[PDB]
């Protein structure tokens, strides 16, 4: 997928790596865990970095990033993982993804950005036009392209 | 070429991109430190043409980036070759594309695209000059050197389908990205300059809209609307485009090759360099479709925010 991963990885990598220094360390994998609820321990992080780590440096390098994203995306079902996505998405559990929620995830990921673009990815991923996002304006957010 | 071994004068790095069958990579030249992109094409030299490039094209694309001196286009620094490559050691251009730099930004009137589509007409204009013809340009290959100024430098990249356009001998070819090409490409018909004024049309298009002018569902669909010459100025697209732009794109975009505009005509159409100040104030009040433009730059948001979560719940 040349376009899709190389999107995908100068967006996520530079997004993880918020110091930029070509690699990503436990702290960085921590944090970023740690913004999205998640609670993993050091041998977790360090377990992660090395099933992947493949010049074995103790960080995770750019191809190694690639082979964790090849690595997630063939052992697990998409539906699955894009069900588990929109729960991490949809806070309160009420089935739809309004602004304040997206807008909360961003900003957790490490992302600055106004109201002006959280309101343009509502829209975009508004079908219905009710001014929420759907299970199903979801996935067709996350479908074939 | 330099049969002597890459790897001895440059530090090889990062894989910046890719394409059929040339690969360009982040590099360093040891003896002086600075940075470049080494596009390493694999020498095919067989009469099987499935896997590799021909030492033809290859001599006619090195030649070209030779006769080839400008600002805004790219400039060949050397040339090795071993037994399987020829490495073209070019100017590095980090900047991205063009349209994801214009896609980021809070609002664009027609004066700065009519700015950006300038330096775009001087690079063909220097090509056009020595009768060269691009033949493949399109927003992949609208770089910017470095997008740490507040109005960045454009290069022309990627020189694989350039060719000489000599007087009296017929080229004709199919090739390019079939959403850009004029209709003589389609119709394997004689080729010239004004193919690139065509494209160049079909970029001024989409900067403006964020649609493009002939693409269908299917590429036969496309084929059909180029040679068709069938396009519209849609108001859910066109709302705030001036009439100077629209002209311009409707002159650029015809079928007869004889009368579509030159690249020097187009420098002197009325929108890119204004004759009058009411002209020049239409085209500051005109705005561009910014929303269609960051349509695909926010679905792209949406899929990184989707790959971070589903990264951190895959390890936990
Ligand atoms: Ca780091
Ligand atoms: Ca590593
Ligand atoms: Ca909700
Ligand atoms: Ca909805």
């Amino acid at each position: 997928l040349t376009e899709e991963q190389i999107a995908e990885f100068k967006e996520a990598f530079s997004l993880f790596d918020k110091d930029g220094d070509g690699t990503i360390t436990t702290k960085e994998l921590g944090t970023v865990m740690r913004s999205l609820g998640q609670n993993p321990t050091e041998a977790e992080l360090q377990d992660m970095i090395n099933e992947v780590d493949a010049d074995g440096n103790g960080t995770i390098d750019f191809p190694e990033f690639l082979t964790m994203m090849a690595r997630k995306m063939k052992d697990t079902d998409s539906e699955e993982e894009i069900r588990e996505a929109f729960r991490v998405f949809d806070k309160d559990g009420n089935g739809y993804i309004s602004a304040a929620e997206l807008r909360h995830v961003m900003t957790n990921l490490g992302e600055k950005l106004t109201d002006e673009e959280v309101d343009e990815m509502i829209r975009e991923a508004d079908i219905d036009g009710d001014g929420q996002v759907n299970y199903e304006e979801f996935v067709q957010m996350m479908t074939a392209k | 070429f330099k049969q002597q071994k890459v790897e001895d004068f440059y530090d090889i790095g990062e894989e910046l991109g890719s394409g059929q069958f040339a690969i360009v990579k982040k590099c360093r030249e040891k003896s002086t430190g600075l940075e470049y992109a080494a596009k390493f094409i694999k020498k095919r030299q067989s009469r099987a043409s499935r896997r590799g490039v021909s030492r033809e094209e290859i001599e006619r694309e090195v030649s070209i980036l030779r006769q080839v001196l400008h600002h805004n286009v790219i400039t060949l620094h050397d040339v090795y070759e071993n037994r399987t490559d020829v490495v073209l050691i070019l100017e590095l251009v980090s900047g991205g594309e063009l349209f994801d730099f214009l896609a980021q930004k809070e609002s664009l009137s027609e004066e700065e695209a009519t700015s950006f589509i300038k330096q775009i007409l001087d690079g063909v204009n220097y090509l056009h000059t020595k009768k060269i013809a691009h033949f493949d340009l399109k927003p992949e290959n609208i770089m910017l050197l470095d997008k740490n100024i507040p109005i960045p430098h454009i290069k022309l990249i990627d020189f694989g389908l350039a060719h000489e356009i000599e007087d009296g001998v017929e080229f004709k070819n199919i090739f390019g990205t079939p959403e850009f090409v004029a209709p003589e490409i389609v119709n394997y018909e004689p080729l010239g300059l004004e193919a690139d004024m065509w494209s160049i049309g079909v970029i001024t298009y989409i900067l403006l809209s964020g649609a493009s002018p002939f693409l269908g569902d299917t590429k036969q669909e496309t084929l059909a609307n180029i040679t068709s010459v069938s396009y519209d100025f849609d108001e859910e697209f066109f709302s705030h485009t001036s009439e100077l732009a629209k002209d311009f794109i409707r002159k650029l975009l015809v079928k007869e090759t004889r009368k579509r505009l030159t690249i020097q005509e187009a420098l002197r159409h009325p929108w890119i360099t204004p004759v009058d100040n009411q002209q020049a104030m239409v085209r500051r009040e005109s705005v561009v479709n910014l929303e269609n433009f960051r349509k695909q730059y926010v679905r792209r948001r949406w899929k990184l925010a989707f790959s971070i979560v589903s990264l951190c719940n895959h390890l936990t």
